[PDB]
């Protein structure tokens, strides 16, 4: 960990001196809230047949999806004061922050 | 395989199919869904956490790469210029397009077989995945080639390696500059953007820069202002014809649209002059990516808003009421009580009906039912999860633009003179761009001005 120095490195490893790895790429999120799994520690709620969470059965994302979200298209509301731009703009962003890998 | 089981066994995790549904009639059918790598593969101790593979900052990683080989693949060695290499087969009316990636499996190829253009190469790999997002690639690697231009004319015993780092600097203060001064507010509303983002002081090494877990879904609201079609405008800003309203399911990875139908100024002008999709409780998101989703090259049109849900859930993310909790904001209990919270009992409704409780209602999902704050798009929660995020990008960044040592006093009231539309102005034969804030303008021609009217960026304080 360099003592000086005058730009980034391309991994972000030596932003933080004290905790060089902090911000850097191919790293664990830092957690704000402990994690909520079906086992404690690793399955997803949804994973197993009948196994509510907090009491409750584990709502499909597809049904959720259906009931709340869809809606008919001829009935979209522009935005007055936000331009294709603010989204685009936002999407870049979000890929210069996280990229979360698959299998 | 994930992409053509529906057996639920790792790493797959399958979105089942619910009765009577809009699209897919088969029940035995699913969206195929990979969970997301684990940081310690089959551990049984460890609370299963994710990867994020690029870096945290706020230092135009999209455009750099966030690991070392990919970095130096990105640049052209074979001068001393200090610049990014470019495409070598085409062109955007003389100016550069992003060169192309060599995939053995290659997803642009499938939306025009006859056209054979393949993905993009750039920082991030979804630089292709829309050509809005391709073009603001685009527009950045031309913006690094421009300024290592401008700094070798002033510095000509500056090399290439001093030449990339440079503007690549440069590059990143822009970044942060658009993004905190210019996107933030608009997204925030004026009272959430005091009271997680207050005036800058200084680096501060004990302020967690990491992307936290829920940041990766929370973030996502922006699905809530995608627009079904891609909008492409003429030099008048009157519609590019033909085609020139192209829906969401013929664009995603069609890199080819770039190449052949008029590169990237017709699709920066349409991101200009075609308002956004306004979140309502009513019309959350739209079928393009609800139904539509990468619909070309998969073997089923993808779900969005679903995916978003199965990977808050994949993630382990707590539900809606702990991050109430979390943020210091009221914890519904009830249909009644959430009601109340998103001054809206009809939405309050059908949540209880799929979830049972407020405790279980999926970040994403609960975060964009909030009503948004006044002049932004976010509600409380959201406002919350993503002012927090960015105050630590802001305050743990020992490059941060503002700190003492990255940039000079001089070199900071220079940068502070940038604008996203002058960068157009710059890089692309737009000759007419949004009158700032870029974000709020979307009206043509009452919010544009000349590009002759707006400043450049000046570099005489960079000059040894
Ligand atoms: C540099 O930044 C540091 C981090 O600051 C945070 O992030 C930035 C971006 C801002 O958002 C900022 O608001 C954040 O605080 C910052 O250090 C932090 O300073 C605060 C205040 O001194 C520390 O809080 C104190 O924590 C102790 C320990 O308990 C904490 O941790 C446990 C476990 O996670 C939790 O369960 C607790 O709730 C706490 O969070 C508390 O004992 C203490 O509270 C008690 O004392 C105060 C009066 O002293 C009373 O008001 C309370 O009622 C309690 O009686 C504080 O809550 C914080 O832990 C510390 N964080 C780190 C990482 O060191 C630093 O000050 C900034 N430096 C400069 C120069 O600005
Ligand atoms: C401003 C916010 C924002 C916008 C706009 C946005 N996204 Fe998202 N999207 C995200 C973030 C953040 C994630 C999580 C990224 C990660 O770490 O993998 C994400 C993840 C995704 C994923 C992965 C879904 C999954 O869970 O498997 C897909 C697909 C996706 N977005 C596609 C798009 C497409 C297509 C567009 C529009 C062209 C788009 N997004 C626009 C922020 C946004
Ligand atoms: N985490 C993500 C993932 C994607 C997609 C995943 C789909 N991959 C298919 C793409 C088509 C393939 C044939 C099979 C895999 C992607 C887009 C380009 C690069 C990598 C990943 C995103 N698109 N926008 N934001 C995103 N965030
Ligand atoms: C490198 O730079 C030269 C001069 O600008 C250019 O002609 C050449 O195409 C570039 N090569 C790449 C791969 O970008
Ligand atoms: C594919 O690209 C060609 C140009 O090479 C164009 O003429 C044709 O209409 C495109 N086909 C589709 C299905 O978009
Ligand atoms: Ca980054
Ligand atoms: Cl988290
Ligand atoms: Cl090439």
């Amino acid at each position: 960990c360099p003592e000086q120095d005058k730009y980034r490195t391309i991994t972000g490893m030596c932003n933080n001196r004290r905790s060089p790895t902090l911000g850097a790429s191919n790293r664990a999120f830092v957690r704000w809230l402990p994690a909520e799994y079906e086992d404690g520690f690793s399955l997803p709620y949804g994973w197993t047949p009948g196994v509510k969470r907090n009491g409750f059965p584990v709502a499909l994302a597809r049904a959720v999806s259906n009931e709340i979200v869809r809606f008919p298209t001829d009935q979209l509301t522009p935005d007055q004061e936000r331009s294709l731009m603010f989204m685009q703009w936002g999407q870049l962003l979000d890929h210069d922050l996280d990229f979360t890998p698959e299998p | 395989n994930c992409e053509t089981s529906c057996v639920q066994q790792p790493p797959c995790f399958p979105l089942k199919i619910p009765p009577n549904d809009p699209r897919i009639k088969n029940q035995a059918d699913c969206i195929p869904f990979f969970r997301s790598c684990p940081a310690c593969p089959g551990s049984n101790i460890t609370i299963r956490n994710q990867i994020n593979a690029l870096t945290s900052f706020v230092d135009a990683s999209m455009v750099y790469g966030s690991e070392e080989p990919l970095a130096r693949n990105l640049r052209n060695m074979s001068n001393q210029l200090g610049l990014l290499a470019v495409n070598q087969r085409f062109q955007d009316n003389g100016r550069a397009l992003l060169p192309f990636d060599n995939l053995h499996d290659d997803p642009c190829l499938l939306t025009n077989r006859s056209a054979r253009i393949p993905c993009f190469l750039a920082g991030d790999t979804r630089s292709s995945e829309m050509p809005e997002l391709t073009s603001m690639h685009t527009l950045l690697l031309r913006e690094h080639n421009r300024l290592a231009t401008e700094l070798k004319s002033l510095n000509p015993r500056w090399d290439g390696e001093r030449l990339y780092q440079e503007a690549r600097k440069i590059v990143g203060a822009m970044v942060q500059i658009i993004t905190y001064r210019d996107y933030l507010p608009l997204v925030l509303g004026p009272t959430a953007m005091r009271k997680y983002l207050p005036t800058y002081r200084s680096y501060n090494d004990s302020v967690d820069p990491r992307i936290a877990n829920v940041f990766t879904n929370a973030f996502r609201y922006g699905h809530t202002l995608i627009q079904p079609f891609m909008f492409r405008l003429d030099n008048r800003y009157q519609p590019m014809e033909p085609n020139p309203r192209v829906p969401l399911s013929r664009v995603f990875f069609a890199s080819w649209r770039v190449v052949l139908e008029g590169g990237i100024d017709p699709i920066l002008r349409g991101l200009m002059a075609t308002p956004a999709k306004l979140n309502r409780q009513n019309q959350i998101a739209v079928d393009e990516i609800r139904e539509r989703l990468f619909e070309q090259v998969m073997r089923i049109g993808l779900d969005l808003p679903a995916l978003n849900m199965q990977r808050s859930r994949d993630h382990g993310l707590p539900g809606y009421n702990a991050w109430r909790r979390f943020c210091g904001l009221p914890q519904p209990e009830t249909v009644g009580q959430l009601g109340t919270v998103l001054r809206n009992l009809k939405l309050a409704r059908k949540l209880m009906e799929q979830y049972g409780t407020p405790n279980n209602i999926d970040i994403w999902m609960g975060g964009v039912s909030e009503p948004l704050k006044r002049k932004g798009r976010v509600g409380p929660l959201l406002a919350c999860i993503i002012g927090t995020q960015f105050r630590k990008l802001r305050d743990g960044d020992r490059f941060w633009w503002e700190n003492e040592g990255v940039f000079s006093m001089q070199q900071r009231q220079a940068l502070a003179q940038i604008s996203l539309p002058r960068i157009i102005c710059d890089n692309t034969g737009i000759t007419t761009v949004s009158k700032n804030n870029i974000f709020m303008s979307n009206s043509y021609p009452r919010d544009f001005v000349n590009c002759s009217t707006l400043p450049a960026l000046n570099l005489a304080s960079w000059r040894e």
